[PDB]
């Protein structure tokens, strides 16, 4: 039969219905005298559901520009499909509706950035929250920008002092790497991000103006009473004035939690680019992978490995490579970030965490077995790795790292065999008291970062075995003593020199030995 | 932005533009100008071969397919509503579509020409006092003020009787049906009693 | 809609002619004044609807056999795997580049060929049949199906007879027969490819010391690997004589 | 009350859809 | 001669011709954009339309973005002039020391050798 | 040197290494620099990635 061609329908599209009904509706005779709605610039919602609405219409809208729907909520145009645009929302979707207006701004996306954003409390799109007002002294920028090329950058030298032993000696951090603290659920990594924010405010008001680092912290997926406790802690510590606390909670739409380190990370460049230094923890950096898979799910893009994309590799590519060292000719600025990845159990071959340490120079793996032996913070010392190395580790404190380094990897060996208690070797005896005695002394309580010269002044005391002769059990009170009880001039001058000279290390040789350790 | 509602409601991407193809003849009253149109179509698809070319074959470009769609309907009298669907149908490929959107459009004018069809099949030829005896009783299976139409079908299966088919609801009230129902009555009692 | 609504079309029911009978007349200088913006129309022969990552589909095609070698117009051949109800999909022999969406596709009427005897032997053909040593084409050969079907129960006697690899421990602790499937398997890098040239090269040195009907005529197909080490196979081959 | 009284669509388990004019 | 682009997902770009496609693996140039974005042709869809993934990124890409086509795959600068120099993907100085010197502009794309033309010396 | 996908930081790294050793040379004797580096490091959306 010849009607069996055209029997079932051949559609090349899927709201042809919308497309017949731009032609129809005219053909009606009292329906031409301007009773058509245009689609050049705006834009009808077809379908809303779960924060994604699709859009027809916006012929002239642009590939990551912000449009605005007539409710108020802003929305991010980010499918640009053949028939129309998969927009997804930024914030709640109860408040569109099927029929409503699109109106495109013309603008990728818009964060404000400047000197006045110290101190405020800002979501990922730019809108403070801490009530205090609007964004005085800012301007608006790109969030997405391409990231300096390998003219615009030099090497990494100055370092970025930390506050923790455990990782300003072993783990050592120059001004312009991307370090990673990778762990699991309670396991020391936000702490150490927040002793890193503290020692900046511990060591910018010793330091010049052209040395000083404003610390940008993105809380991403986090509670919204955590962020509350953390802007009562830098207020109480007072380093509110050099940190921006760029916050999508887990309340807010997932673009948000998305765009989150977008934003700060644009809020956190224009140090880089001014010639200040910049240092941004893009916290639980995770759960902005899991926004990222839900945001792309729900838009209907095929899934890879445990459902995420092909492209949040590069999600996580172009976010951190805009973290450098940059060169003379463009200010000489940095910025130091610091992803947070949490782990499963110790999966560590999971899909993001492979794929942010597969990025990031160093790497701080804080495990929590370690953490409950007393060992806070938990860094496990065999697998973190810092790709600078001693090009940008403190002098001094590298003359006593390499020591530190291959006792702990003698002490690391030295385990199995330590079980059998009348399996003397008195050489294995010796390490093996000698690396209890440097893990204890690389404790440190929480919110108390101490500055590097003391660091490397407490962990030469112990290196050269001047806190030998006590008990294991007693170092954790020895270490202060040791820092008390030696002259103040010691500190002043290491802090000022640059390392430890051999104008210096005859005299805490012997202020170690006019101390009082409680045990003998 | 006033369009009056479709008598019966329809599915989807297909029945879609006949719902809408039906609320624009509404307003323009040529409810059934269109469907003469449409069915036209339908034969003008089956006679020649260059136009059914435009609807299954994948390596037509739409430019000559829709200028095509204009330059054969500029004239002979067509409406606008015919025309500018046309123009809208072929701009997209979707011509193929027109076979399956005139039978909801037949549906939805068969649901406002407020007429609903029947078929009776019978195994003699009905006399005339069997026909108007017949749609009295068939006329209580319809539900409201309607115009249900009979048609006629003759089979020699039924011994007797009448079959209506509604198209959705059958009414067996067949003699041969009767006798296998009797016959399914009688067996379930000798097995118990 | 359903199929009972739908075939009761196929019967005349317009009841008035004004469209019908006066575009019939106006219908054929309308194609005729787009004949240049045409292609002509493919009933036995077969377009290319589309092409992607080495796969072409094909629309046309009404009577190719599942299986069969088609012969683009770019001179690269290809093999229809799934027939499709509207489209044939078939697979690229080769560069897919030089392949648009708009060719041509002539089939052959032949399931996959490939030139078998004697004249084949010592010739490195590629998976097609083709020789790639370039020493001239074949000579004294013949073409068969790839997709021959396996010999059955009565066709096969009990394995008796061995073939020694020349490997101690194969020859010593897993012994092969003359009709055995024996998997070579392992890790990377361990000497599978070892095992497999010794035992060649052993039916090369058995070869001249059996007469004439126990000479065994090994066959090598390598898939996947480099060219060079094809390369370094063909000149070892050829340095020992096999 | 023809405005503003939807009808159900189909029923695909717990989930109804619900089509309105 | 020109198409435009149809469908902007990702790195992936789905431009439509009308009339004479470019071949697969067909360096596509998109004029307007404000950084100099090259896409490469990766397959034909089936209706006269490449899908094509994309050198820098498409934020800021309009659907109906006039695309030329330049007949070719990616053509690089070659030769002498490149050396000490840094170049792009698609072949551009980002070592900010100015133009290649062009010796030859080859395209990137190309065949594996043959099996004829081997060295077998270890 | 076709640096693919990796850092852009080890990339600098190189290209200054290579400048202070004495293989790539800027100004007028370009002529006798012996690499041509080609990077595609992972700023780059991955188009840029799988054809450096
Ligand atoms: N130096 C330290 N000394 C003693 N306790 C510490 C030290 N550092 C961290 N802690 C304790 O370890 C816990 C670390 O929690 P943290 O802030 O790391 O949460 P998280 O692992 O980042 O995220 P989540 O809450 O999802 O697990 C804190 O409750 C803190 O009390
Ligand atoms: N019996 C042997 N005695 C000494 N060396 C051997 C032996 N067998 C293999 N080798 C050496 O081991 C190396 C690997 O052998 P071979 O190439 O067969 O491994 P393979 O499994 O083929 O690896 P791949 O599959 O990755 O090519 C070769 O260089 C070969 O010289
Ligand atoms: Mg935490
Ligand atoms: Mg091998």
């Amino acid at each position: 039969k010849a009607l069996d061609e055209l029997r079932k329908p051949k559609f090349s599209s899927k709201y042809l219905i919308q497309h017949v009904s731009q032609k129809l509706i005219p053909a009606v005779k009292e329906w031409e005298k301007s009773y058509q709605p245009p689609v050049i610039h705006l834009g009808r919602v077809l379908s809303v559901g779960d924060g994604i609405a699709r859009v027809y219409g916006l012929k002239s809208v642009q590939a990551g520009e912000l449009v605005c729907f007539d409710s108020g909520v802003k929305g991010m145009a980010l499918n640009l499909q053949a028939d129309h645009v998969g927009v997804v929302v930024f914030g709640n979707d109860s408040v569109i509706h099927q029929g409503d207006l699109v109106y495109r701004t013309g603008q990728i996306v818009n964060v404000p950035i400047g000197p006045g954003t110290l101190g405020r409390v800002t979501d990922g799109l730019g809108q403070p929250i801490d009530g205090k007002g609007p964004l005085t002294n800012v301007r608006s920028s790109l969030v997405e920008v391409k990231a300096p090329g390998i003219i615009a950058r030099q090497s990494v030298r100055e370092p970025l002092f930390t506050g923790v032993k455990a990782v300003d000696a072993l783990v050592p951090i120059g001004r312009g790497q991307r370090e990673l603290i990778i762990g699991d659920r309670q396991t020391g990594k936000t702490a150490v991000a927040i002793d890193a924010i503290i020692h900046q405010k511990n060591c910018n008001e010793q330091v010049p103006k052209a040395q000083r680092v404003y610390c940008v912290y993105v809380a991403v997926g986090q509670k919204r009473s955590t962020v509350a406790q953390l802007v009562k802690l830098f207020t109480q510590t007072g380093a509110m004035r050099y940190t921006i606390m760029v916050s999508a909670t887990a309340s807010d739409a997932a673009p948000l939690q998305f765009l989150a380190p977008y934003s700060g990370c644009a809020m956190a460049e224009y140090f880089r680019d001014t010639g200040k230094h910049g240092l941004i923890i893009y916290d639980d950096l995770s759960k902005q992978s899991v926004a990222y898979r839900q945001m792309s799910l729900l838009l209907r893009r095929p899934p890879g490995r445990e459902a995420f994309p092909g492209d949040v590799f590069y999600l996580h590519s172009r976010l951190l490579e805009r973290a450098a060292k940059l060169s003379k000719e463009l200010g000489g600025g940095s910025l130091t970030a610091f992803p947070v990845i949490e782990t499963q159990a110790g999966d560590v071959s999971a899909y993001i965490a492979t794929n942010v340490i597969s990025i990031t120079d160093g790497q701080i793996f804080l495990e929590t077995e370690l953490f409950y032996k007393g060992i806070r913070p938990a860094l496990n010392v065999g697998l973190s790795v810092s790709r600078v190395g001693s090009a940008a580790q403190f002098p001094g404190m590298k003359q006593v790292a390499g020591t530190l380094k291959l006792e702990l990897a003698q002490y690391r060996e030295v385990a199995a065999f330590a079980q059998f208690g009348s399996d003397l070797d008195a050489a294995t005896q010796y390490v093996l008291e000698r690396g209890a005695r440097l893990t204890e002394m690389l404790k440190q309580k929480q919110f108390a970062p101490i500055p590097i010269e003391r660091q490397t002044v407490a962990v030469y005391a112990a290196t050269k075995g001047f806190l030998d002769k006590v008990r294991v059990q007693d170092i954790v009170a020895a270490e202060e003593a040791v820092i008390s009880q030696v002259n103040p001039a010691v500190f002043k001058i290491l802090k000022a020199n640059g390392k430890i000279t051999p104008a210096l290390d005859a005299h805490l040789k012997a202020e170690l030995r006019k101390v009082k350790l409680p045990g003998a | 932005l006033k369009l009056p509602t479709a008598p019966l409601q329809l599915s989807g991407t297909s029945a879609q533009i006949a719902t809408l193809l039906w609320q624009v003849a509404a307003k323009e009253n040529q409810l059934d100008k269109v469907q003469d149109e449409l069915y036209q179509f339908i034969e003008l698809f089956k006679q020649h071969s260059e136009l059914r070319r435009l609807a299954t074959d994948p390596f037509v470009p739409t430019l000559v397919r829709t200028k095509i769609i204009s330059s054969v309907l500029k004239d002979s009298g067509a409406s606008e509503i015919t025309k500018k669907l046309f123009e809208a149908l072929a701009d997209e490929g979707a011509l193929s579509a027109l076979l399956e959107v005139t039978v909801n459009y037949e549906e939805l004018m068969l649901a406002h020409k407020k007429e609903v069809y029947c078929t009776v099949i019978t195994a003699e030829p009905l006399d005339k006092l069997e026909r108007v005896e017949l749609t009295k009783k068939a006329e209580k299976f319809v539900d409201a003020g309607f115009k249900l139409v009979m048609q006629e079908k003759i089979d020699k299966k039924l011994l007797g009787g009448f079959v209506i088919e509604f198209s959705d609801r059958r009414v067996d009230m067949s003699t041969a049906k009767k006798v296998e129902e009797f016959n399914n009555f009688v067996n379930k009692l000798v097995l118990s009693i | 809609a359903d199929a009972k609504a739908l075939d009761e079309l196929r019967k005349p029911k317009f009841s008035s002619k004004y469209l019908i009978q006066h575009v019939s007349q106006k219908l054929i200088p309308a194609v005729k004044e787009w004949e240049k913006s045409y292609q002509p129309p493919v009933i036995h022969l077969g377009r290319v609807l589309s092409v992607g990552d080495g796969i072409a589909r094909v629309y046309g095609l009404k009577s190719v056999q599942a299986g069969e070698l088609v012969c683009f117009d770019s001179g690269v051949k290809g093999m229809a795997l799934n027939l499709q109800a509207d489209h044939v999909g078939v697979v690229v022999f080769g560069n897919d580049s030089v392949i648009h969406q708009g060719d041509l596709v002539y089939r052959t009427g032949q399931i996959v060929n490939v030139p078998i005897g004697p004249g084949t032997l010592g010739r490195v053909t590629d998976g097609l049949g083709q020789p790639i040593d370039g020493k001239g084409p074949l000579t004294n050969v013949r073409s068969s199906l790839v997709e021959v079907k396996a010999p059955g129960i009565i066709a096969r006697q009990s394995v008796r007879e061995p073939l020694f690899t020349g490997v101690k421990a194969v020859d010593a602790l897993v012994p092969i027969g003359r009709g055995q499937r024996e998997l070579i398997i392992g890790d990377r890098q361990t000497g599978k490819t070892a095992v497999a040239i010794d035992a060649i090269i052993h039916q090369k040195n058995c070869n001249e010391q059996v007469p004439k009907a126990q000479r065994v005529y090994c066959v090598y197909v390598a898939v996947g690997q480099k060219r060079s080490t094809v390369a370094q196979l063909v000149k070892l081959f050829t340095q020992t004589g096999a | 009350p023809a405005i503003d009284a939807g009808y159900v669509s189909q029923v695909i388990g717990p989930v109804v859809d619900v089509r309105f004019d | 001669d020109a198409g435009y682009v149809s469908q902007v997902i990702g790195p992936v770009v789905d431009v439509r011709f009308d009339g004479e496609l470019p071949s697969i693996l067909s360096s596509l140039e998109v004029e307007g954009h404000s950084v100099r974005l090259v896409l490469e042709v990766a397959q034909h869809m089936g209706d006269n339309t490449v899908r094509c993934i994309a050198m820098d990124s498409t934020d800021g890409l309009v659907r109906g973005q006039k695309v030329v086509d330049t007949g070719s795959p990616i053509k690089v600068p070659v030769g002498r002039g490149t050396l000490g120099r840094i170049m792009n993907v698609i072949g551009e100085p980002v070592d900010e020391q100015g133009p290649i010197d062009a010796a030859d502009i080859w395209s990137i794309h190309r065949e594996a050798p043959e099996f004829t033309e081997q060295s077998t010396e270890q | 040197f076709a640096g693919v996908g990796e850092r852009t930081r080890e990339g600098n790294d190189l290209y200054r290494e290579m400048i202070e050793s004495g293989v790539i040379k800027l100004g007028a004797e370009r002529g006798n620099s012996k690499c041509t580096l080609v990077y595609g490091q992972m700023n780059e959306p991955p188009g840029a990635r799988a054809r450096v």
